[PDB]
C-alpha cells in the first residue's frame, strides 16, 4: 500500500552463463505447457498492442461513521463491491452504515496487453506462426511500439519484467574463393526453372536491398528496389516468388482477392477475451 | 450586490503569500475536500463582514445560499502525456481547442418513491453514485410489506455535458500526435464553452480517464505566453538579417535546400505561408489575405516533396488525396461512437485544418461532386451544409495547395486551358497557377544530376552549413513574428501601376489575388507601408508562372464531309482517310482519334458508335 | 404536498373559469370570453380550447399564474378535471386539450437550462424537418394471463406501461398481461424539428436544433420552412431534453427620420446608388435589385385565383465581373434571403428531400432554400449548370404559387412566394452580340419565361471608366475606407423598405391610357426589327412593366401612380 | 454436391462446445480421404472460398489453417473429379471455347 517503487527483474546473459541455461531464447512452440512459472525470454515480432489503461490493484473504501478506511485486494479481471462494512468498529455494533469508494487512495497500474507472434524462420515446415499473450504493468508500458522484433523476459502465468530489442568466416571465404561470385550466386538460387539469369539477377540485387540514405536535415529517401514481373502464362511465376520468400527471411506470401482489403491495412475488430476494441 | 455567487481565485497569490505556502501545497493533491470546506469558510467570513456593518435584510437569502471557488492560476503541464497514475484527483490545466459539444444530459440528484397501493412519497438523494431503493412501506397507514415504485418525472435533475477537446501544449515530445480528451462540464457552466475557440481549461483529473472542470478561460500584467517566445538578441538578429537585399531570394533558397531553384514556385509558397492581411468590418464584412495555389506540368519532379514539406511546416493541415476523400470526408459528419454508444458529430477535411494550409494531390482525378465545396472555399472561405440534421455555415479559412496533371501524359501545340482538362471559370477564380513543366535540355539537367549526386559524394552532409542558408528554427520564428506583428496597409500611391497591370491581362479575381500578393510582398522585409516596386515583381511573378492547326483542319474537314454528305455524318474512316490523305503534316489516326475526342468532348462536334465516325 | 394543493388550484382554476362571463357590449368593461367559447364549441365538440396567459395573470395579483407556471405538469390533471367539471355542469368519446399562449417573454433555444424542467416555455425559431402523423396509443385493453379479463388501461403519455394487479381476485400475479387494440384509444402525434434563428446565433457558434413533440389538434398547422413560436412544457426523453408544444402560430426618432425621408425629391437617386455601394457602375442592375425587394398586388382578381405579383431578376454576362458582389450583398443585408450555389443542389434538395430514421425506419422531410424566406429574395448563383429536374421544379413553382410534395403515401401542398435572383453565364462565357438571348443562354423557353428583367453586362477596354474602376478597387483595399460609403446608411433603409412594403398603392386611369399607347409603342419596334431587338414581346413583358409600376409607386411612396414614373420603367425595359 | 456445405467448405469448419466451453474443429470432407478420390458435380455453382481452397491444395497437395487459438498444416494428396455445366445452357463448336466455361484461367 505504501509502495513508492515498482520491482522488476532481468536475467543473466549467455556471456555470464559460460563464465560460471536460465535464460534461453524460447519459441512459443517450445513452451511445452510445463514451463508455466519459469522466467522465459521469448523472441518475436509484435503485431497487436493495446492502449495504456489504469487497472486497480487495491480498492479503498471510506466511511464517515467510523473513519477507518478499509482496503481490499483484487486479483482477477472482475470483482464485486463490498457494500457490507468489515471494519473493526462496526463488528461490535448494531449500526452497519454505508461505505464509499475512493479513486485517489486506490492504487492503480498502467496495464497493457500485447500479442507476441512466432518468428518466421523459427517456425517448422508447414506450420503457421501462432501467437501468445503478454500482460505488462508499470513503467514498461511504453517500451513496446508495434512493428518490431523484441526479446521479452518475464514469468509465465505473461507478466513481463524486462524487454530489449535489436566457422562462419570459412563459410563466407569458401563461397568467395571459387571465382565469379555474382554469376554463381545468381545461378545458385532457384535452379528448378529454366534460364532467365537477368530477371533473377535483378531479384538477387532486390533481396540484397541497397543503401538507405539520410540527409540529416529531416528528409529520408528510399534505399530499396521494387520489381515487376509482367508476363504471359506458360512460364513459371509462383515458383520464383516462393523461392525468394523461402530463401529470404520474413517473406510473406499474399494474394489479390479475399481478405486482402483488410490484409493490407489495419482492421478494427472487437476482442472477446479482454472485451475491447483492438 | 449583483448576485454573482462565483468567485475567481488566483492560486499564485496564495503561493507568494508568507502565511499560505502550506495551503497551496495542500490543495494540489486534495481539491475535493478543500473546495467543500472553502464553501463553508467563505460563507463564514462573509457573514463576519455582514455583522461588522449596518445593513438591511440581506441575511434572509445568504443563510441558504451557496458560494464556490474556481482556482485557475496554476502552472502548465505536458497535456495528458505527463498525467501519470500518481496525478489522479489533482488539479490540471489544458490549453487547446474544443471540437464537439454534445447535448445536455440530466443527472438525477434526487428521486421519488411511491407505494402504488397506498400513496406515500419518499425522496432519496445521491451519494457517490448509488441510490438506495427502499423495499417496503414504513408509515402507519401503510404498514403492510409491499413493493415501492420509482417516479422520476417529479425529481430534480442537474445539467451535464461531455465536450471533445483537441489538446496542444507549449512543448510537445518527438513522435507525439495530438490528442482528443473527453472533458465534462456541469451546471452553471453549460453552453459557455463550444467549438471554435482557443480555450485554457482547468479542473480535476479523474479515472478511461477524464477531467472534471473547475474553471474555463474563454479570454486571454502577466507572462502568459501567446506566441512562440523570442528574445531581444534573436529580434536583433531578425532585424539585422531583414535589412539585406538578397533576403527575397535567400528565404526562397533556405525553404528547401535539398531540391532545385524554383524561384516562382518557392517564392509563392513562401509568401503563401507568410499569409498577408486579414481585415474585417464591425458587423457584416470580412476579407482574408490568402492565395489558393495550383501546380501543373511535367511529372516526376519535386511536387510531392513540397506537398509533404509544407505538411511538416504548418501546425494544421491534412493530406487529402484523389478519389479517397469524398464530400462526407471533406467537411463534417455524424458518427455512432461505440465508446458511449451515442451519435456524436465530428469535423473532417476542412474544419480540422481551420488555419494554416491544406494539401491536395491529383486534382484532375478528383470527382465533380466534391468540386462544389472547393468552389465555395476558393474565395468565399465558407462551408454551407444543408442536410439531414444540420444547416450550418462555418469557417474555411485555410488555403489550398493542389498539385494537378494534364490530359494524356505536356503538349505545347494545344492551349493551356484545354490541356489540363478543367473549367476555365473556377480556374479564373484560382489565385495562382504554376507551370512546373520541365522542357528537358542541356546545361540544366546536368546540374540537376550533379546536385543530386553531390550529397552522394560524401556519406554524411555535415558540410551543409557553409552557404547562404537560414536554419529552420530561425525561419519559423521570423515567420511567426512577421505574421503576428505586421498589419500592412495598401496605400493609394501604388494605384497607377496596378491599373496597367490589370489591363495587360484584360487586353476581378486576378486583382483580388494580386492585392493579396502585393500585401504579402509588404508582409516580408518588415514593412508597414506598401511600396511601388513591390507590385512590379508580383506581376512578374504571375506573368512567369503561366509564361490549333490540328483541330482547325479537323473541323474544316468535318465541315467539308458534312457539306459533301448533304450534312450527313462524317465517317471515322473517311475522316482518317482524307486526314492522312495529305502527306504534309502527318496526322496520325491516333492523333486524329485524340483531337477528335477533344472537339467532341469540347462539344464542338458529335461522334457516336465504337466502330463508326460521325461528323 | 401537492395532493391537497391540487384540489385548491383546481378550485381556483374553476373559479377563474366560472366567475368570468361576457359583458363586452359597447366596448365597456372587460371580462373573459370562455363560457361563450365553450358554448360555441358545443356544436363541433373538438375541445381544443385557447386560454390566454395574459388574461390569467391578473388573478391573485399574478401569484396564481406564478404557482401554476412552475408546477404545470404536476397541476395539469387537476386543471383538466376542473375544466371537465365545468363543462359537465354547463353542458351535457371525450378528449380534452388545454392550450396556453401569448407569454410576455420569448426564450431562445440557447437559454434552456434544467431549472425549467416541467415548467411552461415559449420557444421561437425555424422548422427544419417535419414527420408523418402517427396514431398515439392513449388507452389500451389489456388481457390477463389466466383470467382472460379485459382491463381498460390509461397511458400517461410517457412510455409503454403495464398494470400491476389483476382486478378480479381469481389471480394475483404480476406476469405479462397481453395488449389488445379493439378496445383501445388512438389519435394524431407528430415530431418536428425546431432550430435556432439566423439573427440570434452567437459568433462562431453552431445553430443547435432540437426535436419538439406535438399532440391534439395543434398538428397539421405548422408549415415546413417558416418561423414558428411554440408554447409548451419541457419534458425529458430517455437522457435528452425535448419539448411538448400545445400552441402553434405562423409568426414572421424613427418616424422623424422616415417623415424627413419621404418629403424630399432626390431619394430615389441616392437609393439606386445606395443599394450596392461596393459596385462601380451598373445603375440598371441596381435599379432592378432595388425594385426586386418589394413587389405589388398578387390578389388582383374577381375570379378567385392569386397571380404572380413578384419580380424575377436574372443577371448575365462575361465572367470576372462584379455581378456576384450583389449576390454577396443581398444575403448579407436582407433578412429574408437564402443563397445557394446552384451546383450543390437538386430538385428535392432545393425544396424538401426525405431522410430516414432508424427507430422505425420512418421518413422525415428536410426543407431547403426553396419555400423559405417568403416574400423575400432567393438567390441562385450559376443557374445554367443545374439539372433538368430542379429547373422544371422551379418552373412548377413559378407556374403556380403553391408547391406539392407527394411522397410515402402522403400528399402535401403549401403556399410559396419568392423572388428569384438568377445569376447565369453563357455556354462559352464570352457574350457575343452576333445572335439572340435564347441560343446564348442555353435553356428552354418555359423556364426562360416568367422572368421580369434580364441584365446583360458586356466589358471592353474603355480607359476613362476603367482607370476609375481600378482606382476604386485599389482604394477599397484598405481598412474600412470612406470611398465605399453611401449617402445614408442601411439603418433607415430597412424601416423605409418595411414602410414602403405596407403601403399598397392603386393605379390610375391616365396611367392606363398612357400604358396602352406605351405598349403599342414598344410593340411597334418589333415591326421592321432585327436591330437592337433581340426577343419577343407579348403579355408577359406587359405584366412585368405593370408590376414595376407599383414597385416604383411604393418606392416613391405615392398612392396614385402617374405615368411619368412608369416612363422610367418603360426606359428601363427599353435599356434591356 | 459442391453447394450445401455447412462449414466454410469441404475441408473444415469451426464449432463451439459448452462441454469444454471452447472452440473445436470439424472436418467436413477432403481431410477424410487422404489417398482416394473425391467427386464434385456442378462446379460452376461452387463459390470462391472453396475455389481459393482448391487453388491452394491442387499442386500443393495439402492445406493450412491458422485460427483463433491454433496454427497448423495438414497433408491430403487426393484426386479431384469435377463436372461442370455452361452458363449459357448449351454449347456448339462455332462458339468460342474459352468464355463458355464460366471459370478463370488459373482453374484451367
Amino acid at each position: 500500500l505504501t509502495r513508492r517503487y515498482f520491482l522488476y527483474f532481468k536475467p543473466l546473459s549467455q556471456n555470464c552463463a559460460r563464465r560460471y541455461i536460465s535464460s534461453k531464447p524460447l519459441s512459443v512452440r517450445q513452451i511445452k505447457g510445463d514451463f508455466l512459472g519459469q522466467l522465459i525470454t521469448v523472441r518475436g515480432i509484435i503485431t497487436r498492442v493495446s492502449d495504456v489503461k489504469p487497472a486497480v490493484e487495491v480498492i479503498a473504501y471510506t466511511c464517515d461513521q467510523c473513519g477507518y478506511e478499509v482496503f481490499q485486494e483484487v486479483n482477477s479481471r472482475t470483482f464485486t463491491p463490498l457494500s457490507e462494512c468489515t471494519s473493526e468498529e462496526c463488528s461490535q455494533n448494531q449500526t452497519k452504515g454505508q461505505l464509499f469508494m475512493s479513486t485517489r487512495a486506490s492504487k492503480f497500474s498502467a496495464f497493457q496487453e500485447c500479442k507476441i507472434q512466432e518468428l518466421s524462420q523459427q517456425v517448422p515446415v508447414g506450420h503457421i506462426p501462432r501467437s501468445l499473450n503478454i500482460h505488462v504493468n508499470g513503467t514498461l508500458v511504453r517500451s513496446l511500439s508495434p512493428g518490431d522484433i523484441v526479446d521479452v523476459t518475464g514469468i509465465f502465468l505473461l507478466e513481463a519484467q524486462f524487454v530489449r530489442q535489436h566457422d562462419v568466416e570459412e563459410r563466407v571465404m569458401e563461397l568467395i574463393t571459387s571465382g565469379d561470385v555474382y554469376n554463381r550466386l545468381a545461378k545458385s538460387i532457384a535452379p528448378e526453372i529454366y534460364g532467365n539469369l537477368d530477371v533473377k539477377k535483378a531479384l538477387l540485387l532486390l533481396l540484397v536491398g541497397g543503401v538507405d540514405k539520410r540527409v540529416g536535415d529531416g528528409m529520408k529517401i528510399r534505399g530499396d528496389i521494387n520489381v515487376c514481373l509482367m508476363g504471359d502464362p506458360g512460364v513459371a511465376k509462383s515458383q520464383l516468388l516462393k523461392a525468394i520468400c523461402k530463401i529470404s527471411p520474413r517473406g510473406v506470401y499474399t494474394t489479390g482477392k479475399g481478405s486482402s482489403g483488410v490484409g493490407l491495412t489495419a482492421a478494427v475488430m472487437k476482442d472477446p477475451v479482454t472485451d475491447e476494441m483492438i | 450586490e449583483l448576485g454573482t455567487s462565483n468567485l475567481n481565485l488566483d492560486a499564485r497569490n496564495l503561493l507568494a503569500y508568507k502565511q499560505t505556502e502550506d495551503l497551496y501545497h495542500q490543495l494540489l493533491n486534495y481539491p475535493q475536500e478543500v473546495i467543500s470546506i472553502m464553501d463553508q469558510t467563505i460563507k463564514d467570513c462573509m457573514v463576519s463582514l455582514i455583522v461588522d456593518n449596518n445593513l438591511d435584510y440581506d441575511l434572509d437569502e445568504i443563510e441558504t445560499k451557496f458560494y464556490k471557488v474556481r482556482p485557475y492560476n496554476v502552472g502548465s503541464c505536458k497535456g495528458m502525456r505527463e498525467l501519470n497514475p500518481n496525478d489522479i484527483d489533482k488539479l490540471i490545466n489544458l490549453k487547446g481547442l474544443v471540437l464537439r459539444s454534445t447535448p445536455v444530459i440530466p443527472d438525477m440528484k434526487v428521486a421519488f418513491f411511491k407505494c402504488n397501493v397506498c400513496d406515500h412519497t419518499m425522496a432519496v438523494e445521491i451519494d457517490r453514485g448509488v441510490i438506495q431503493e427502499p423495499a417496503r412501506c414504513e408509515r402507519i397507514d401503510c404498514n403492510e410489506p409491499n413493493s415501492m415504485s420509482l417516479i422520476h418525472n417529479r425529481c430534480s435533475f442537474a445539467d451535464k455535458q461531455v465536450i471533445k477537446l483537441q489538446e496542444t501544449p507549449d512543448f510537445v515530445p518527438d513522435g507525439q500526435t495530438p490528442h482528443s480528451i473527453s472533458l465534462c462540464v456541469y451546471d452553471e457552466l453549460v453552453d459557455s464553452c463550444r467549438a471554435g475557440d482557443r480555450i485554457e481549461v482547468t479542473g480535476t483529473f479523474r479515472s478511461k480517464t477524464y477531467v472534471d472542470v473547475v474553471h474555463v478561460k474563454k479570454v486571454s500584467h502577466n507572462e502568459v505566453e501567446e506566441v512562440r517566445q523570442i528574445t531581444d538578441q534573436d529580434l536583433a538578429k531578425i532585424r539585422e538579417v531583414a535589412a539585406r537585399e538578397d533576403l527575397y531570394s535567400l528565404l526562397a533558397r533556405s525553404i528547401a535546400p535539398s531540391i532545385y531553384e524554383l524561384e516562382d514556385v518557392k517564392k509563392g509558397i513562401l509568401l503563401q505561408l507568410f499569409g498577408g492581411t486579414n481585415k474585417t468590418f464591425t458587423k457584416g464584412g470580412r476579407y482574408r489575405g490568402d492565395i489558393n495555389i495550383l501546380l501543373c506540368g511535367d511529372p516526376s519532379t519535386s511536387k510531392s516533396q513540397i506537398l509533404q514539406y509544407v505538411h511538416k511546416i504548418t501546425p494544421r493541415g491534412v493530406y487529402t488525396s484523389g478519389k479517397g476523400s469524398s464530400a462526407v470526408g471533406l467537411t463534417a459528419y455524424i458518427t455512432r461512437d461505440v465508446d458511449t454508444k451515442q451519435l456524436v458529430l465530428e469535423s473532417g477535411a476542412l474544419v480540422l485544418s481551420d488555419g494554416g494550409v491544406c494539401c491536395i494531390d491529383e486534382f484532375d482525378k478528383m470527382s465533380d461532386s466534391t468540386r462544389s465545396v472547393l468552389h465555395e472555399v476558393m474565395e468565399q472561405q465558407t462551408i454551407s451544409i444543408a442536410k439531414a440534421g444540420i444547416i450550418t455555415t462555418l469557417n474555411a479559412r485555410s488555403s489550398i495547395l493542389a498539385s494537378a496533371n494534364p490530359i494524356g501524359s505536356y503538349n505545347p501545340n494545344l492551349p493551356v486551358t484545354e490541356n489540363i482538362d478543367l473549367p476555365p471559370p473556377l480556374l479564373s477564380r484560382f489565385d495562382l497557377v504554376y507551370l512546373v513543366l520541365d522542357k528537358v535540355d542541356e546545361k540544366n539537367d546536368r546540374e540537376l544530376a550533379k546536385h543530386l549526386t553531390n550529397l552522394y559524394l560524401e556519406d554524411k552532409p555535415e558540410h551543409i552549413s557553409q552557404d547562404d542558408v537560414l536554419p529552420v528554427e530561425f525561419l519559423t520564428m521570423y515567420i511567426s513574428y512577421a505574421k503576428e506583428h505586421i498589419h500592412p496597409i495598401i496605400t493609394e500611391a501604388a494605384k497607377t501601376e496596378l491599373v496597367r497591370a490589370y489591363v495587360g491581362m484584360r487586353k476581378t479575381r486576378q486583382l483580388e489575388s494580386m492585392i493579396r500578393l502585393a500585401e504579402a510582398h509588404a508582409k516580408m522585409k518588415l514593412k508597414n507601408v506598401v511600396e511601388l516596386e513591390d507590385v512590379q515583381e508580383a506581376v512578374r511573378l504571375i506573368r512567369s508562372a503561366i509564361k490549333r492547326k490540328l483541330q482547325e483542319d479537323l473541323s474544316r474537314e468535318i465541315m467539308n464531309v458534312l457539306k459533301d454528305q448533304a450534312s450527313d455524318s462524317m465517317s471515322f474512316n473517311e475522316l482518317i482517310k482524307q486526314i492522312n490523305e495529305h502527306s504534309q503534316d502527318r496526322v496520325e489516326s491516333s492523333d486524329i482519334q485524340e483531337a477528335l475526342s477533344r472537339l467532341q468532348q469540347e462539344d464542338k462536334v458529335i461522334v457516336l458508335g465504337e466502330g463508326v465516325r460521325r461528323s | 404536498v401537492d395532493d391537497v394543493t391540487g384540489e385548491k388550484v383546481r378550485e381556483a382554476f374553476e373559479q377563474f373559469l366560472e366567475d368570468f362571463s361576457v359583458q363586452s357590449t359597447d366596448t365597456g368593461e372587460v371580462e373573459k370570453v370562455y363560457r361563450a367559447q365553450i358554448e360555441f364549441m358545443k356544436i363541433y365538440d373538438l375541445n381544443t380550447i385557447y386560454i390566454d396567459y395574459q388574461h390569467l395573470s391578473m388573478r391573485e395579483n399574478g401569484a396564481l399564474a406564478m404557482a401554476i407556471s412552475e408546477q404545470y405538469y404536476r397541476f395539469l390533471p387537476f386543471l383538466q378535471k376542473g375544466l371537465r367539471r365545468v363543462v359537465r355542469k354547463y353542458a351535457p368519446e371525450r378528449v380534452f386539450q388545454i392550450s396556453f399562449f401569448n407569454l410576455p417573454t420569448v426564450h431562445r433555444i440557447r437559454d434552456i437550462r434544467s431549472e425549467k424542467i416541467g415548467s411552461l416555455l415559449s420557444i421561437s425559431g425555424t422548422v427544419t424537418r417535419t414527420s408523418e402523423v402517427r396514431p398515439e396509443l392513449y388507452k389500451a385493453s389489456f388481457t390477463c394471463d389466466m383470467c382472460r379479463a379485459i382491463v381498460d388501461n390509461v397511458e400517461q403519455s410517457f412510455k409503454y406501461t403495464e398494470p400491476t394487479f389483476c382486478p378480479n381476485p381469481s389471480c394475483e400475479n404480476r406476469a405479462f398481461w397481453t395488449l389488445n387494440v379493439t378496445r383501445s384509444r388512438f389519435l394524431d402525434w407528430q415530431k418536428v424539428r425546431i432550430q435556432e434563428n439566423a439573427n440570434e446565433i452567437p459568433t462562431g457558434s453552431m445553430p443547435r436544433t432540437l426535436d419538439v413533440i406535438l399532440r391534439g389538434d395543434s398538428v397539421e398547422r405548422a408549415k415546413p420552412g417558416d418561423r414558428c413560436k411554440f408554447t409548451g412544457v419541457e419534458i425529458v426523453v430517455p437522457y435528452k431534453i425535448s419539448f411538448l408544444a400545445c400552441h402553434v402560430i405562423s409568426i414572421g426618432d424613427e418616424i422623424n427620420e422616415l417623415k424627413e425621408m419621404v418629403k424630399d425629391e432626390h431619394i430615389y437617386d441616392k437609393l439606386v446608388r445606395s443599394i450596392a455601394p461596393a459596385v462601380f457602375g451598373h445603375e440598371a442592375v441596381k435599379k432592378g435589385i432595388l425594385l426586386q425587394m418589394l413587389g405589388g398586388v398578387h390578389k388582383s382578381t374577381v375570379e378567385g385565383i392569386k397571380l404572380r405579383g413578384d419580380i424575377n431578376i436574372c443577371v448575365v454576362g462575361d465572367p470576372s465581373t462584379s455581378k456576384s458582389q450583389f449576390l454577396k450583398y443581398v444575403v448579407g443585408f436582407a433578412p429574408r434571403s437564402v443563397y445557394t450555389s446552384g451546383k450543390a443542389s437538386s430538385a428535392a434538395g432545393l425544396t424538401a428531400a426525405v431522410v430516414r430514421d432508424e427507430e422505425g425506419g420512418d421518413y422525415t422531410i428536410e426543407a431547403g432554400a426553396l419555400m423559405l424566406a417568403d416574400n423575400g429574395i432567393c438567390c441562385i448563383d450559376e443557374f445554367d449548370k443545374m439539372d433538368i429536374s430542379d429547373q422544371v421544379a422551379i418552373h412548377e413553382a413559378m407556374e403556380q404559387q403553391t408547391i406539392s410534395i407527394a411522397k410515402a403515401g402522403i400528399h402535401a401542398t403549401l403556399n410559396a412566394r419568392t423572388s428569384i435572383l438568377a445569376a447565369a453565364n453563357p455556354v462559352g462565357g464570352r457574350y457575343n452580340r452576333k445572335l439572340s438571348l435564347r441560343g446564348n443562354l442555353n435553356m428552354t423557353a418555359p423556364i426562360m419565361s416568367r422572368f421580369d428583367l434580364f441584365f446583360v453586362i458586356l466589358d471592353d477596354c474603355n480607359e476613362k471608366i476603367d482607370t476609375e474602376l481600378a482606382s476604386h478597387i485599389v482604394d477599397l483595399h484598405m481598412k474600412r475606407d470612406e470611398a465605399i460609403e453611401p449617402p445614408f446608411s442601411a439603418e433607415q433603409l430597412r424601416r423605409y423598405i418595411k414602410y414602403a412594403r405596407t403601403f399598397k398603392p392603386i393605379l390610375t386611369k391616365e396611367a392606363r391610357s398612357y400604358l396602352v399607347e406605351k405598349y403599342k409603342e414598344l410593340r411597334k419596334d418589333d415591326a421592321q426589327g432585327f436591330s437592337r431587338s433581340s426577343y419577343r414581346i407579348t403579355v408577359r413583358q406587359l405584366e412585368s412593366m405593370i408590376r414595376l409600376s407599383e414597385a416604383i409607386a411604393r418606392a416613391n411612396c405615392v398612392d396614385e401612380i402617374t405615368p411619368s414614373f412608369i416612363a422610367e420603367a418603360y426606359d428601363l425595359l427599353r435599356q434591356s | 454436391t459442391g453447394r450445401g456445405s455447412s462449414g466454410v467448405g469441404l475441408t473444415a469448419a469451426v464449432t463451439t462446445d459448452r462441454e469444454t466451453g471452447e472452440r473445436r474443429l470439424e472436418a467436413g470432407a477432403m481431410v477424410l480421404a487422404d489417398r482416394g478420390v473425391v467427386c464434385i458435380d456442378e462446379f460452376d455453382k461452387m463459390t470462391d472460398v472453396d475455389r481459393v481452397a482448391i487453388h491452394e491444395v491442387m499442386e500443393q497437395q495439402t492445406v493450412t489453417i491458422a485460427k483463433a487459438g491454433i496454427h497448423t498444416t495438414l497433408n491430403a494428396r487426393c484426386s479431384v473429379i469435377a463436372a461442370a455445366n455452361p452458363v449459357f445452357g448449351q454449347y456448339d463448336v462455332n462458339r468460342d471455347p474459352h468464355q463458355n466455361i464460366a471459370l478463370p484461367d488459373s482453374l484451367l
